[PDB]
């Protein structure tokens, strides 16, 4: 056969993968294929892919048999647009010796990773692989190395997304694990460094693969994963909506699109939302989902650490990050996972130059022995940091009580805060009323006209007003008004800090 | 300045549309303000300002006007509409998507709200409910203290109270059988 | 002490003291022997992934001069995280009794061979090719096999040597390590 | 035989470059070894070698046989001092595949000059070399690139 | 300071010299400014100010007071010395 014949050949082989059995043997399990999962993601018509004809060269136990020469090698890597901006993309193969990761495999991605890094785009990656290919033995290891490096070396630098299609064990774990954000696809996809026999082997601990390392446990439990979602298709889709909100790369600002709603819209029905007696709890949801555009707001580990919330809305056009407390649960007390949640998505928003707003109502951090053996001092000190750290606009809101040192970590004026607001029912204060006049009192009879006069004097926001720490004190309803006045001047701001070759955050 | 976008040139979009089970076909097109729609051969011109954020939207569907509220829509292709005063639930997918989809699998689905259960550990001030009663959809049914934040628990759906589990005073914890509607 | 296992305290306490060392121009030296990762579901539900990709991105982050010592066994992702010369280490050595592989000699015949009886013949070959420091060495992942007794001379050479390194990397206002 | 002996063994091949016989009709030309043109130019006790025993991974034409792996394949890497000043140095090995320029081969090269370059210190390289490995094909053609 | 240098550490220098067709062992050792030098067994000393611009160099070997010049040397080795005005060429 001449040359080109055998061209066709290899591109007919290469676009079914491991053959048409391996593909419907994936269609059963209910997933989609690594192209068809491309279609899906990328706009018709853009993608653009490279190394179709790339092969393993691994020479033992009977790997160099024409039977087990795959063009493509078990990963489809290219470039494409999403509502028309660039995006490099991976799709881990699984019909190819069940998706392995070969010396080929990383060569790619690493080919694709340095691409979007020269031109400064994002890279997503959909995972799905059995692990490191054993035939190959130390080679793979290096491969996966050669991806950590890229990843490190990306970070804060252009947006990375993973999305775990598949299984996913051992070293391959890792590299999603250092990507800014991770989704999961629910009931067929799992991650873990060690299977399920070993546990029992080494631990005899009965568990499943949706037990150790499925979707809810990930999204529920080990704080590792950001989403779940029902299907390929549907996390396909989110995943799009998801990637319209981030910019290109760090050297751009926050992405700024076509918006309606207007920016002087009032919210009369934050008037009364905030309940006069402070142990009745409301959710704060409802407030972000009013003041934000359209009422739309991509939430971010929605059913972990439900205490807090965070998430990507949209102000007068402009991308924002909006953290919250969340008093309808655990009386919206901080503590680790809470902590931990808050303090990597405020600081993923920083690096790409997304600016924050903040609403705060809480009462301090959750006591007990557990939270003290399990480091709750260092894991606060995460959250705290992340915000004084900041150097985006940063927009902050009190709704109600905000109590000693947690005050100060949710994103306090003193942290150089931009802008800080107070509503009518906000209280900053040392502690509780009660607390402290038992602590300032105590030891004098006539505790009650005492305590009278401390809560008339202190109870209410004027203590942090008179002396600055808030610029004003303003009617719930015209919240969203002034927010979108404060994003339009600051989004010049600009801070000078000392060099350094970084900083030393707790860990 | 630094990345031009490429906008995506599409003449016209092939819908899968679900609405009562029933699944229709729409080539859909638009020149300015005025989108040409093919249902199952069927061709209409829908004519608005398009202003995606205002609550109530008018359009003009081949000269007839109408009022429309879109009370929600998601990523994955949910859309519920007020038309006529009726809220439907249709499901919006492109042509390739809807394709790809015969292959996902239907889930189990099973979740039953019947049973409402503590959320967080906490003593029980009250109980509102008892059994023979009935609660409509977001009516309390006991209140759980812890640290003092007066915690509401709400009835999962309208109903009946097959059986109360909880009394007040009580130190409940998390994941613990609270009532039972049917 | 459990094997020598990575898990979720000991990643934490190694990637700190990593960032700080090469925040302030330190010099860092590791002696690898690690099997793995440690198991169990009280790992993975306490986030065993993201604590140890917090010291994988440690190593990975550093410019500071790294030496790095294989004086054993080094499995999988663990050879990857700790230092490995392919996270930009300057100088990595392995002493006699080295193994860098990617598991255990016998779940790596195990899933390699399985389906053929001869399974003997095959695993002494496979052990005699694979478990020692010639793998890695014929590739380059190490600098050298080193007499034991002579690392100290070694090292302070390379220390020498590497006073003056200087590495370029892309601007950025900060990375984003996992937490 | 153990681990460490096949170590000792692998010293000692990789120290004779391509035997002894090679070794001889080199110098019968009037030239010197790789080794010993190193160990001529650096200050003595200097030289510190590295990727001693990286071998070609070349499975065609019968290449992957034993008697075609050579320990260090026909290239000498290191670093060392002259006058106490540092320097990085490779020289070419003639008498492995007539000093053939091969994957490993460029391999070892390219690092050396990163770790200089890294360090800023100049690079010292001894040519002697037929040419490309037409064994491994377009794989030498990448190594001269990736040098150049 | 960039890049301290480190002193080659050397107690012996082994030369072999050839005067007239004669190849000679030397062993050279230095302390300040006096070189002990054994040529085929025999000891010597060898001390002067070594100023290595200077036209002619004073040296005493064992208290005898020499002039010497050098007239060209070489990095291959070759060297021209006046010695009790004859011209000596050394490798
Ligand atoms: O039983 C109630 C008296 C003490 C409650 C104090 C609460 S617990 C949540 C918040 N965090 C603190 O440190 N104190 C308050
Ligand atoms: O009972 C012994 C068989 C399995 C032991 C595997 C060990 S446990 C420590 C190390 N980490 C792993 O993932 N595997 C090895």
């Amino acid at each position: 056969t001449s040359v080109n014949e055998r061209i066709e050949n290899k591109r007919r082989t290469a676009l079914l993968g491991g053959g048409q059995r391996r593909i419907d043997a994936q269609h059963k399990r209910g997933k989609l294929t690594a192209r068809e999962r491309i279609s899906l993601l990328l706009d018709p018509g853009s993608f653009v892919e490279s190394d179709m004809f790339v092969e393993h060269r691994c020479a033992d136990f009977g790997m160099a048999a024409d039977k087990n020469k795959f063009p493509g090698d078990s990963v489809v890597t290219g470039r494409g647009r999403i509502n028309g901006r660039l995006v490099y993309v991976f799709s881990q193969d699984f019909t190819v010796f069940g998706g392995s990761l070969s010396g080929a495999h990383a060569q790619k991605i690493c080919k694709i990773m340095d691409q979007a890094i020269t031109v400064g785009a994002p890279v997503i990656g959909l995972n799905d692989s059995g692990g490191a290919r054993i035939q190959e033995g130390v080679e793979s290891l290096a491969g996966y190395a050669d991806i950590f490096l890229r990843n490190v070396t990306a970070s804060g630098v252009i947006p990375q997304i993973s999305l775990i299609m598949g299984p996913c064990a051992g070293g391959a774990v890792y590299s999603p694990a250092l990507t800014d954000f991770t989704f999961m696809v629910k009931d067929t996809s799992y991650l873990f460094i060690t299977g399920p026999d070993v546990v029992k082997s080494v631990t005899n601990e009965d568990v499943t693969q949706e037990e150790l390392g499925g979707a809810k446990t990930h999204t529920t439990m080990s704080g590792v994963a950001h989403r779940a979602f029902e299907n390929d298709v549907d996390a396909l889709c989110n995943l799009r909506d998801f990637f319209n909100y981030l910019p290109l790369s760090s050297q751009d600002p926050a992405p700024v699109r076509e918006c309606h709603d207007p920016s002087d819209r009032l919210v009369p029905e934050l008037d009364t939302i905030v309940p006069l007696e402070s142990t009745k709890a409301y959710n704060m949801v409802d407030i972000i989902h009013s003041v934000v555009d359209e009422r739309e707001f991509f939430e971010i580990m929605p059913n972990y650490a439900k205490n807090i919330i965070v998430g990507f809305a949209r102000m007068n056009g402009r991308t924002v990050g909006i953290v919250g407390n969340q008093p309808k649960v655990a009386s919206g007390c901080l503590d680790i996972n809470s902590s931990v949640k808050g303090a990597r998505f405020v600081r993923f928003c920083d690096a790409f130059n997304i600016p924050l707003i903040t609403f705060v109502d809480v009462p301090g951090f959750l006591p007990g022995t557990a939270q003290e053996y399990g480091g709750i001092i260092r894991h606060g000190a995460k959250l705290l940091y992340a915000f004084a750290e900041a150097t985006v606009p940063k927009v902050t809101v009190i709704t109600r009580k905000a109590y000693g040192g947690a005050y100060d970590v949710m994103s306090s004026k003193h942290l150089c805060g931009d802008t800080n607001y107070a509503w009518p029912t906000a209280e900053i204060a040392v502690m509780g009323a009660k607390g402290a006049v038992e602590i300032i009192f105590k030891g004098h009879e006539n505790v009650e006209a005492a305590q009278a006069e401390y809560i008339e004097k202190f109870a209410n926001p004027f203590p942090a007003a008179v002396r600055g720490f808030v610029d004003d004190i303003i009617q719930p309803s015209s919240t969203r008004a002034r927010i979108c006045c404060d994003l339009d001047v600051l989004a010049s701001k600009k801070v000078q800090r000392p060099w350094r070759k970084h900083a030393n955050i707790p860990l | 300045s630094r990345m031009p976008v490429i906008k995506p040139d599409i003449a016209n979009w092939e819908l899968s549309v679900k609405l009562h089970d029933k699944v229709h076909t729409v080539v859909a097109s638009n020149n300015g303000s005025v989108f040409s729609v093919e249902v199952d051969g069927s061709k209409l011109n829908v004519t608005s300002t398009w202003n995606l954020a205002s609550p109530l939207l008018s359009v003009s569907v081949d000269g007839t006007q109408r009022t429309v509220q879109c009370l929600s829509r998601e990523a994955g292709g949910n859309m519920s509409i007020q038309f006529l005063g009726t809220v439907y639930k249709v499901n919006i997918l492109t042509r390739l998507a809807a394709e790809l989809n015969k292959f996902m699998l239907e889930k189990v689905t099973e979740d039953t709200s019947s049973v409402l259960r503590s959320p967080m550990p906490g003593v029980v001030v009250a109980v509102s409910v008892k059994p023979g009663d009935a609660v409509a959809e977001g009516q309390e049914i006991c209140v759980i203290e812890a640290m003092k934040m007066q915690n509401s628990m709400t009835a999962g759906k309208t109903g009946t109270v097959k059986s109360v589990h909880c009394q007040a005073g009580d130190t409940v914890g998390e994941g613990d059988l609270l009532v039972e509607l049917e």
